């Protein structure tokens, strides 16, 4: 199981999530 | 108060996301099915192989043993199947090339290798699917999760005014997707490792048997050749 | 309703990101074609190897089979190629240096190794690229996604009143990159493991053949050499 | 004021969350039990192997030592059991088929390796259980954390305006599964690797005993057989 | 890792509005 | 203006949080000192091993180099230690067991292997510490960071008008432990790899030299024993 | 619109941030350089070993071959060095113990193994650096992101009015750190696997040749032994 690419995204998600305000 | 049901989240899922979740569900299910079936078959094969190895190493006569196996030959496996075929090849090469115990023994061993590789295949079936599924699924889940997220930001940018409320559903769905992928993945990988280990164990045992039968066949062929001359 | 559909976003994609996307799409297509061509090669090779195995194990005369192979020698493949190489080498050395059967045997084994590894180059060809893709692709997608997303995200923080609109479309697009990367990775990795499996199977088949043929050649050398001295 | 007790979440955790905690904690207990038991067993096994080697390489004749071992043959482990099994099989094979001292050596060696395999099996029992639990438990915690995640999202879905008041119970509720999973995982992998290392030590020691004793038996067989023909 | 952003998603979910 | 510096919030870490941070700091110091000491130790051992091998493979007499190693016996490591012990055991068993040059040299070689095991164990000392610390200290920091943030969002849950500043401080105070743990882990893993690679280099040094010396000692014992019977 | 190039964020980045970034940049540069030089080395070695074996198998006189290689002993590489070492040690051993072709053969085999392993190390230099790099860099991207979000929280907590603007630099730092980590990693993984494969291929080649030359030399020693008694 390679895991590296997994969550390095999600952090990104919550930056636009923050941009929602 | 309303029970917090994932169903409301499901029916809002896009075409692609729902389809991918279905892919993951099916892969997980078949993972379980293969794990169970292969596990049972492997355990039983190992036990029968142990019993037959001990029976052969019980000092039992080779020809007696071969007659006894040949009686029920229609159901041979693993150690005993290889024994049957190899004994057959030893018999025939000794009948044709008794003058060459070493050459006869070599053809014996080759018949044995043939049968063994056959059994290794017969037993390994579907396992590479296990490894494939375990190794591939997390990427699938991440893909679906990313897709949902993309559609979420599609919902967000197309609105002049920003807010958290418009985006939560997409996030929830996509994260569920990643989770599902991982759920499917972990069992597959664990099973893949375990099964390959036990398979290697069997393989080592079989190779050991092949060489041991080979050398015993060397002694048998040489002795049968010489004592019938003096 | 803005037709904010994925195709157009890709059309108006930023410079470096769009370059990355094209790179990944090419990776995808090349993976596709490599899979297809190599699948054809391996299927046909499995078939031809199958038939050659079956005809060889038939007890057919070695010289007759060698002549039939020779008739198309210009287009030999697989176990046929190995057989031709070894057998011709054996005959030549036997007729030149019949006095050293061990030596001729060793030369024959050399020849079969040579042809066989050549064949494995022919077959294995481009697979390591499939591995390379299934290895890098996720990270390339990450990288492009990150670069573009950074651009939009920090473009946000240079205005007094942080507003969602200046970013959401951009990040929605940028994520397309990682999506594509994983989409390419999936079939890539599936095909990788599948093809490597089949290749190992071929390898074992060929090695067993090499050994059996080696035994036969040893036997023929010794039998003929001793018979001519009677 | 009310004390900020950590159980304030556990009691308010959703039934699924408490189920996840219960299962993970059960695996935590089992991890501890098997870890400790294997720890004691390996320490004792190392100490007994030390004890037997110390007397075996003290110069004492192996016949008297074999009779001592037979006194409790019911009660043999590790190097001592290898010793007794090799002694017994070597004597019987040498007396039965002295004409082939090599056969004596081979049969006795395979018997010794058999005993060593069995003892290694004894030492490794349930160790893979520890490894698998350590690898897997964080994901069982994942299941519950995810269900809490979705409960929290549907919780916020109740109010028209989103805000930092509503779902914090649901959040800290969700995370309990993850925490209990990590609680289950830390010692399990810790000890799995540690006992793996110690068992590698023990296996190496037993193999070296097998090697020296096998050579001793080979020399005894060969010298006795050659002298019998003087 | 899987676990680590379970939080981050919940947190920044809880704090965004 | 309050000095909310990294050190400030670290000191103002809550009891569990401050304790976790301190534990991580202790791990860091321990790993750093271990790494430097073991690194210089590896450099010294490699220097000594290479110099001694250069001296041995120059044709120096076995007895002369042997007593020269006796001279610093109390300060021998690695290859020099192994050679000294090997020739000592070989000579001693030969004088006691000259009748079996093979048995003598095999006993001496196994004693050499035992010394090699002991010195390798000395080398690995403090190394598993580094590996597992690097593995786990992330867990120690992150667990506490996680719980603190949970409690922080529980607290800000009571606010009608949510603002991050009611949680940003707590979130940072939590994340400090994670950051320090990982910062200390990085070098742990790097040094673990580098020093383990050196360790395997030295281990191969020792196995190869052991095999060379064992063969040379077999030759020496054979020559001396055969001459003794002239 | 601000010409918001990444260089600006880097230059505005904090000191530790810039240090981390440059650390990654250096790792990447060295990674590419290692891959390049090592690849050229291995290509040259592959070609020269291939040609050497081809010419050697051609049936040319072994002694003439050793003369010619000794013509440039200063510049032996791979197969050539192995041949020279084996043949020289063979010459010496036969001059000592032609009576024991088995002993002489084993001694030459040890010599060739030594030469081979030395060559293999000479080839493998810095590969483990690539392995370590591909192992660590993403962890670096992580910790960098963590420090970035740390400074982000410091800034966000110090303003009377919460504004997402203050954290923008921190997360920008996180993004740049992670991007550099990925960029350094890609080549690492790719080339690391590639190079391990190639070197193992060469290792197979050399082992095979070693066995072949071993049998040839055993035969040649026996032939010379028989001829000397003529």
């Amino acid at each position: 199981i390679n895991i590296v690419p997994l969550l390095d995204v999600l952090l990104v998600l919550l930056l636009i999530f923050m941009a929602t305000a | 108060m309303t029970d917090m049901n994932i169903l409301d989240l499901f029916l809002k899922a896009s075409l692609l996301v729902k389809l991918i979740m279905l892919i993951l569900i099916g892969f997980s299910i078949a993972s379980w099915a293969i794990i169970i079936q292969r596990t049972r078959i492997l355990n039983a094969a190992a036990r029968e192989a142990e019993a037959f190895e001990d029976k052969f190493w019980s000092g039992i006569e080779l020809s007696r043993l071969y007659q006894e196996s040949q009686g029920k030959r229609d159901n041979l496996t693993g150690s005993e199947q290889i024994f049957y075929s190899g004994f057959k090849e030893f018999v025939r090469l000794h009948r044709a090339n008794s003058h060459a115990p070493e050459a006869v023994v070599e053809g014996a061993s080759r018949a044995m290798r043939i049968s063994m590789n056959r059994e290794l295949e017969n037993l390994e079936t579907h396992i590479p699917f296990l490894g494939t599924v375990g190794s591939i699924s997390p990427y699938i889940g991440l893909f679906g999760t990313v897709w949902g997220i993309m559609h979420a930001f599609i919902a967000l940018g197309a609105v002049k005014q920003a807010t958290l409320q418009m985006v939560a559903p997409g996030i929830a769905e996509a994260l569920i997707a990643t989770a599902i992928g991982l759920f499917a993945a972990i069992p597959a990988v664990m099973a893949y490792n375990r099964l390959n280990q036990r398979v290697n164990k069997l393989e080592l045992n079989y190779d050991n048997f092949m060489e041991e039968f080979t050398a015993i066949l060397h002694r048998q062929a040489f002795t049968v050749s010489e004592s019938n001359k003096g």
